[PDB]
RNA sequence: UGCCUGGCGGCCGUAGCGCGGUGGUCCCACCUGACCCCAUGCCGAACUCAGAAGUGAAACGCCGUAGCGCCGAUGGUAGUGUGGGGUCUCCCCAUGCGAGAGUAGGGAACUGCCAGGCAU
RNA sequence: ACUUACCAACCCGAUGCAAACUGCGAAUACCGGAGAAUGUUAUCACGGGAGACACACGGCGGGUGCUAACGUCCGUC
RNA sequence: CCUCCUAAAGAGUAACGGAGGAGCACGAAGGUUGGCUAAUCCUGGUCGGACAUCAGGAGGUUAGUGCAAUGGCAUAAGCCAGCUUGACUGCGAGCGUGACGGCGCGAGCAGGUGCGAAAGCAGGUCAUAGUGAUCCGGUGGUUCUGAAUGGAAGGGCCAUC
């Protein structure tokens, strides 16, 4: 609704990315979470990018 | 004219009026007017009968009304087809099973209570009987 | 809630999970004056091994019955008695008390003595 | 520490002989002293609550707890979770050090002081009283105080009755009427 | 305002009654809350569905101080 | 073997609540102290540690007590599957099932494992 | 602050009412196990060929309507 | 599309029958470890009142649950804090529910992770609404394909709009 789709991209260099939504008004800072990368088979840091 | 002050819901399913009455004993006064029939008493019928018996005892003694018209009755007006939602509430009835003590009285001699009840009974759509208080 | 009832409430979830897993549990009880330990079978109605400071044989070699040193003694005692009956794998039940101080001292002693948890 | 010693050596002695208790543990004890500042007007000016907190912290030597609104009420125009006051629970040394400072130097400095009420007991021994000016406490500086505030003082006791609760405070020579 | 609406029936209720032989994984009861609680060899799903954790016979029982309903699986 | 107490269960109000009485050697509790381990959106209240001057006041356990909860027949009543019938909005008969409420009455739990104190 | 031929929630005792109330609770029905007798497999699977998807009245249980309709809408025979 | 009743004590069951709600929210309002327990009434208390905050008693979940209803919820699913990313990737015994397309529940296995001393718990949120098939096209990745051959375009496959 007032909530936008965002992609979390792998820092491991692999093109792999997770997909989620974000309330861009209330939380303007880029989302950072450690998630499992199935290409490097390890838990790496993921950073927000535009969908 | 008796009626619930507020209700959980406006309208109610028709339902049925099977079974024998609960509250078949003179529990507050000395005499009672018991229903022998099965039917509905409208708030207007209840009031009409209450007025008749009150005038009869010349507003001496004490009267109890053991029935309450808590059932909403709907009705579709003229020139209205079937369906298009349930009708509007017009009046309130009390379901009456054989045995219900409708009215109770005390503070008046038996002969007078008998007459007052004879007068009220004529305003009711169901057959009644005079009842006296009992020891158990 | 009063101290006891509040403690039983705190203990209920873990005890129900242990019941569910059908685990042999090392149940610890603590009091200002004494510390107790029981190894109860999964059914919960029978004790396999026990040790405490109310026991003449243990209290004799201790300064005060209600301190961390006494707790470490009770801990060493249950594990030794449990291992003599072949009981090796257990699950610790802190019984509403914090896993700290006396309770911790008892559990670290039982772990040292050879009990597996 | 002074009045706790006075309790042990002289108050217990006085109460035991007054009510004829079978045990010393029956003797009413001062359980806790609770100081409270109902700000209320903090909803308009948020800074006002902070000054009430800094005032209470000087009176009783411990960090106050800023109490929030338990439920929303239209009458006072407050929503659930609003900082609408601050309290302090006094126990042990700090309760006694405060209780002496109250009887000895604070309560005598009340404007035209003749004696506090002895009928303000909750029916179960606990005593409730309210100060109008916070400048009665010598820990507060008249030159630095932004506004004149008041607070609630409640002495929670182990007394079962008001008769018992009265006797426990009177034995500390609490300035009554 | 106007009525006329209702949702699809969710087909909840008891799927396997007392005594029925079930293989591990079989749903015993689909429910909204925990009308029945998971007992021995019975798991509880995210939508409070009770399922078999082991092959055996479905057993219904009333246990505890709160007199609650429990579904368990007895070995056959 | 008996009495008392603590722990962990079975059972889940015939087991609970109230009222009266009662217990501290041991156990349990309150309790004493708090710098520290650890703790408080404040507070050693709680959590926690180091203890033993005091008390069974509270709590807790035990004993008593039908004010309340709770359990609860028998008989009748209500309903109802099948077959039949009437004056068919509602009933009745044959047969099988048979409540709920109320009544008499019951009732101040019962029980297992381990440990500790005391006594013979 | 004092007081009144008024009204009066809660609480206690007494008396009823409920599709969207339940500290109770059937008869039936339904699911599962075992067993006999009976029944031209009545059962299940796969494959060939369909028709049919305007129903009606009567009984029982209901909604709607006026417990109006040879009314209307479900269930079940 | 979701919830309750009608609905005849398994499921299902109609009407322009009776009542309401959804077309979102949340990086914490998710995970875990540790802790905590409401509503309402009576009594007392500076300003302060029927109702703000404080204390005691009764009460015992009637409160609360981001939102409708119903079922749940104290071992809390309710409320707080510390650390955190399991709002994991591949799979999946066995089930439920559908004419179908589908939709749902799921222990367990592998890799990797968070929390906890540990047993363990975590594949989002108490549960049940919060939604859009296919085609065509866009973006990123790719041991695939690549119309003489090597490339390339385009196509496929995985992710996503
Ligand atoms: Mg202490
Ligand atoms: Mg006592
Ligand atoms: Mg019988
Ligand atoms: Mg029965
Ligand atoms: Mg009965
Ligand atoms: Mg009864
Ligand atoms: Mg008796
Ligand atoms: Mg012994
Ligand atoms: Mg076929
Ligand atoms: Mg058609
Ligand atoms: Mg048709
Ligand atoms: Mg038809
Ligand atoms: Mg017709
Ligand atoms: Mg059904
Ligand atoms: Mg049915
Ligand atoms: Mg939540
Ligand atoms: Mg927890
Ligand atoms: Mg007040
Ligand atoms: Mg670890
Ligand atoms: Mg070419
Ligand atoms: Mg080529």
């Amino acid at each position: 609704g007032i909530r936008e789709k965002i992609k979390l991209v792998s820092s491991a260099g692999t093109g792999h990315f997770y997909t989620t939504t974000k309330n861009k008004r209330t939380k303007p800072e880029k989302l950072e979470l450690k998630k499992f990368d199935p290409v490097v088979r390890q838990h790496v840091i993921y950073k927000e990018a535009k969908i | 004219m008796l009626q619930p002050k507020r209700t959980k819901f406006r309208k109610m399913h028709k339902g049925r009026n099977r079974g024998l009455a609960q509250g078949t004993d003179v529990s507050f006064g000395s005499f009672g007017l018991k229903a022998v029939g099965r039917g509905r008493l409208t708030a207007r019928q209840i009031e009409a009968a209450r007025r008749a018996m009150t005038r009869a005892v010349k507003r001496q003694g004490k009267i109890w009304i053991r029935v309450f018209p808590d059932k909403p009755i709907t009705e579709k007006p003229l020139a209205v087809r079937m369906g298009k939602g349930k009708g509007n509430v017009e009046y309130w009835v009390a379901l009456i099973q054989p045995g219900k003590v409708l009215y109770e009285m005390d503070g008046v001699p038996e002969e007078l209570a008998r007459e007052a009840f004879k007068l009220a009974a004529a305003k009711l759509p169901i057959k009644t009987t005079f009842v006296t208080k009992t020891v158990m | 809630m009063d101290k006891k009832s509040a403690r039983i409430r705190r203990a209920t979830r873990a005890r129900r999970k242990l019941q569910e897993l059908g685990a042999t549990r090392l149940v610890v009880h603590r009091t200002p004056r004494h510390i107790y330990a029981q190894v109860i079978a999964p059914n919960g109605s029978e004790v396999l091994v026990a040790a405490s400071t109310v026991e003449k044989a243990i209290a004799e070699q201790l300064k005060y019955t209600g301190n961390k040193d006494a707790a470490a003694a009770v801990g060493k005692a249950v594990a030794e008695r449990a291992l003599e009956k072949g009981i090796k794998d257990v699950s610790f039940d802190r019984s509403g008390f914090q896993y700290h101080g006396r309770v911790q001292a008892l559990a670290d002693a039982a772990r040292e003595a050879g009990l597996q948890f | 520490a002074k009045l706790h010693d006075y309790y042990k050596d002289e108050v217990v002695k006085k109460l035991m002989t007054e009510f004829n208790y079978n045990s010393v543990m029956q003797v009413p004890r001062v359980e806790k002293i609770t100081l409270n500042m109902g700000v209320g007007e903090a909803i308009a000016d948020k800074k006002l609550l902070d000054n009430a907190a800094a005032d209470l912290a000087a009176i009783s030597g411990q960090k106050p707890l800023i109490t929030k609104a338990r439920k929303s009420v239209a009458g006072f125009k407050i929503r659930q979770g609003y900082p609408i006051g601050c309290k302090v629970t006094l126990r042990g040394e700090r309760m006694w050090e405060f209780f002496e400072r109250l009887i000895t130097i604070a309560v005598p400095r009340i404007r035209d002081f003749r004696g506090l009420s002895a009928k303000s007991f909750d029916g179960r021994g606990n005593y409730s009283m309210g100060v109008r000016e916070q400048i009665i406490f010598p820990e507060i500086d008249y030159d630095k105080v932004d506004r004149v505030r008041g607070l609630d003082i409640t002495i929670t006791t182990t007394a079962k009755s008001d008769e018992e609760g009265r006797a426990l405070l009177a034995a500390f020579d609490f300035p009554f009427r | 305002t106007r009525n006329g609406r209702d949702s699809e029936a969710k087909r909840l209720g008891v799927k396997r009654f007392g005594g029925e032989s079930v293989l591990a994984g079989s749903i015993i009861v689909r429910q909204r809350g925990t009308k029945f609680h998971a007992g021995a060899n019975v798991g509880c799903g995210r939508d409070h569905t009770l399922f078999a954790k082991a092959d055996g016979k479905v057993k219904f029982e009333v246990k505890g101080p709160k007199n609650r309903k429990f579904i368990s699986i007895e070995a056959e």
